[PDB]
């Protein structure tokens, strides 16, 4: 009862007007993840080069001082994609394409001239028996350090890191589909698995049991899960098609909500888009969520959910006129679609989007072309 | 947590006998041929047998009271008593490694019944407390439910992991959700159906006392109400027993 | 005998459903080898295209 | 009776070959998909940054 769905950085971005603050162009391949941790005002991004860069918080204002990473890391090889930070500890994790999950402390604790990296753990595994790492997640459940972690053979397994050892281990089907995204309840009673064939299956930690939850109508390949801050039985999935981002509840199975953003008829399935989207950040903020996505279109929009015809772009081109956003109950759903009447966005794909606050909440993005911008 | 100690409540004990789900092994040809009795024997009848299932209360290897039959009931498609029977013993009169002996029984002759099974399965379980709800024991073939201590026909041994956690749900001590676990308990339901559907073995049913004229809530544990000097003397002050022997006889 | 004979049959009645599902198994399984076989040719040519 | 009791756990060993074949053939389609939809998104970014 007493944990809460609010991350790290609560929300104090109400409205990004579009503004930048930097431009930190590091990486050389393609970033695919972004993690912050307040606890220790840092922030993280891994990349296809083999490296992990973390950068600072308060230096991203680059006010004064110039804005450059605070440490790196390219010693896991393969290609790092994921990582997550340990809440209430002072390391993080990441897993390479060869198959290998390892551990990294940040010396943030002391704070001499020369931030340090220092390996801690590691944990290989083999490329026939369970394969590489798809997903991580991290909850401090009860005394134990959990660190759950999934693999493409299909076995959601949780690597215990105060005793070093197996604390379950959930094994998925896979005659549905290859693991894509995964959440976990906020109080660890319940996750999410999304396939890359629209199957959302759902699983009870309490009794390590299977629950069903629904499909995928297209069949389509998912993306992204999450948990809505409201709806206890709620997963925000973002299929791939139609720039779409809808909302499936579980005791019943059904859509309830359809952020549909393309020109493909609302909830249509001949085919029509190849335009996707892939990261998202809800966050419940006052009562009125607020749920930015930014997709394969270069485009970072804010959707206002109390509203939905207030929400607005914040990146792009300069050639794109203006639109409007509809809200129009189709089948027993809200469909909020989207109609239309020296460029500072992001030129390829974007990958994910972060939000971090110090005192003022930024936003943070990252391309398939390695560059990062944070917002204001 | 509330309770009501074995000692102090006085009534008799009584078991619920439900139903014997499974299925009953048959012989080849060659045993009927050389004995022709198998033909008119129960197991050879089309429908279900009118088994009756007895049932004593054994202690330390020795039987404690008289067995009790079943009154009669038919049967047509299925083995279901749903009969309450009273059993000769009482809370307070039941030694710790009290266990019910249950054999179930069928015609084979003219004057002859045959044993076509039997459970043994302990009163006062783990922590010494009465077991209660409705326990599912196991079937031991063509053996007479055996009394001895140990049990040489035991009752009750991912399923395991599945018992013990429902236990903690109904107890208090687990997370608290509605639909999830509505959805899972159904799950469970059809789990512990396809394990019973594997195992070859039969199954009898069983339920205890769970309802009675108190309240459900309390739940019974076994209880019982038991230098000038050096070298000791147990018996320095009482009656010499033999003396009065003596003097009584002549 | 007549009761061995009934059983006989209902034992040769479920054998034969059983074999005709093994048979539409094994041919789905070869259509699918040979399925990710060409699926894994393409993959390749794509690869040299990117 | 015999001999079709018998016939049937032959049939049952070769189920038993099929669905470890089966498995092992989904976990190839697994990781051959996981390749397929990475190349598919480093394509569109490629031809992206050449337009």
């Amino acid at each position: 009862e007493n944990a809460e769905w609010e991350s790290k950085p609560p929300p104090p971005g109400w409205r990004p007007k579009g503004l930048l603050v930097a431009h930190l162009h590091e990486h050389k391949s393609a970033v695919n993840r972004i993690r912050v941790s307040d606890e220790h005002s840092l922030f993280a991004t891994c990349s296809n080069d083999g490296t992990v860069k973390i950068w600072n918080s308060q230096k991203m204002e680059g006010k004064t001082t110039t804005t450059r990473s605070i440490l790196t890391y390219s010693r896991i090889g393969g290609r790092v994609k994921t990582l997550t930070f340990c809440q209430g500890s002072h390391y993080l994790a990441i897993a390479s394409d060869n198959g290998a999950v390892q551990l990294l402390g940040i010396e943030a604790s002391k704070l001499p001239k020369s931030p340090k990296i220092h390996p801690l753990q590691s944990r290989i595994l083999d490329q026939k028996e369970d394969g590489c790492v798809v997903d991580m997640h991290h909850f401090n459940s009860g005394a134990q350090s959990v660190l759950a972690y999934a693999t493409v053979n299909g076995s959601l397994v949780g690597w215990d890191l105060r005793s070093s050892s197996n604390a379950w281990t959930l094994k998925h089907d896979l005659k549905s589909g290859l693991i894509t995204s995964f959440a976990v309840d906020i109080h660890q009673c319940w996750l999410c698995i999304g396939t890359s064939s629209g199957t959302m299956a759902c699983w009870d930690m309490r009794f390590q049991l299977p629950i069903s939850s629904h499909c995928h109508p297209s069949r389509a390949r998912i993306r992204r899960l999450s948990m809505h801050p409201l709806y206890q039985s709620w997963v925000i999935a973002a299929v791939q098609g139609n720039n779409e981002v809808s909302m499936w509840d579980m005791e019943t199975g059904d859509r309830r909500f359809t952020l549909w953003a393309s020109s493909a008829p609302p909830l249509s399935e001949l085919q029509p888009s190849p335009h996707s989207v892939h990261g998202i950040y809800c966050s419940p903020a006052d009562g009125n969520p607020i749920l930015l996505t930014a997709g394969s279109d270069m485009k970072i929009r804010f959707w206002d959910l109390a509203y939905p015809e207030r929400s607005y772009v914040v990146a792009g081109s300069t050639s794109s006129p203006s639109v409007s956003y509809y809200r129009k109950i189709i089948e027993g759903t809200e469909v909020v679609q989207e109609i239309q009447n020296l460029p500072v966005g992001h030129h390829d794909i974007i990958t994910d989007v972060a939000t971090f606050q110090t005192t003022q909440g930024f936003i943070v993005t990252a391309s398939r072309d390695g560059i990062v911008k944070v917002w204001k | 947590f509330h309770y009501i100690y074995s000692c102090d409540l006085d009534i008799n004990v009584q078991l619920k006998i439900g139903s014997l789900e499974g299925k009953r092994e048959q012989k080849s040809y060659k045993a009927v041929l050389e004995d022709p009795m198998l033909k008119f024997s129960g197991l050879y009848q089309e429908t279900c047998s009118d088994l009756y299932v007895t049932c004593q209360v054994f202690a330390e290897g020795k039987p404690l009271a008289l067995p009790v039959r079943t009154s009669y009931k038919a049967f047509s498609t299925r083995w279901n008593w749903n009969e309450w029977l009273k059993l000769p013993v009482k809370y307070p009169d039941l030694p710790r490694n009290a266990q019910v002996a249950l054999t179930i029984w069928d015609v084979y002759g003219p004057g002859k019944a045959v044993p076509v099974g039997g459970t043994t399965v302990s009163l006062f379980g783990k922590y010494g407390m009465f077991r209660q709800g409705m326990h599912d024991l196991k079937v031991w073939p063509n053996v007479e439910a055996d009394g001895s201590e140990p049990t040489k026909t035991p009752g009750r041994t991912q399923m395991s992991r599945l018992a013990k956690l429902t236990k903690a749900h109904r107890q208090g001590h687990m997370v608290k959700v509605d639909w999830l676990d509505r959805l899972t308990f159904r799950e469970i339901e059809m789990i512990n159906e396809s394990e019973k559907r594997s195992s070859n073995f039969m199954y009898l049913m069983v339920e205890f006392r769970c309802v009675k004229c108190d309240d459900k809530e309390y739940g019974i544990v076994y209880y019982e109400k038991d230098e000038l000097v050096k070298v000791p003397d147990p018996q320095m002050s009482m009656e010499n027993l033999v003396e009065s022997k003596h003097h009584k006889l002549a | 005998l007549e009761r061995q004979k009934k059983a006989l049959g209902r034992e040769v009645a479920l054998l034969h459903k059983q074999q005709i599902a093994l048979q539409d198994k094994g041919s789905a399984f070869s259509a699918e080898h040979l399925k990710l076989q060409l699926q894994k040719e393409s993959l390749n040519e794509l690869r040299k295209e990117c | 009776r015999k001999i079709v009791a018998e016939n049937l756990e032959k049939v049952q060993a070769e189920a038993e070959r099929l669905d470890q074949e089966e498995a092992q053939y989904q976990r190839e389609y697994s990781e051959f998909k996981r390749q397929q939809l990475e190349l598919d998104d480093e394509l569109k970014s490629v031809e992206n940054q050449m337009r």
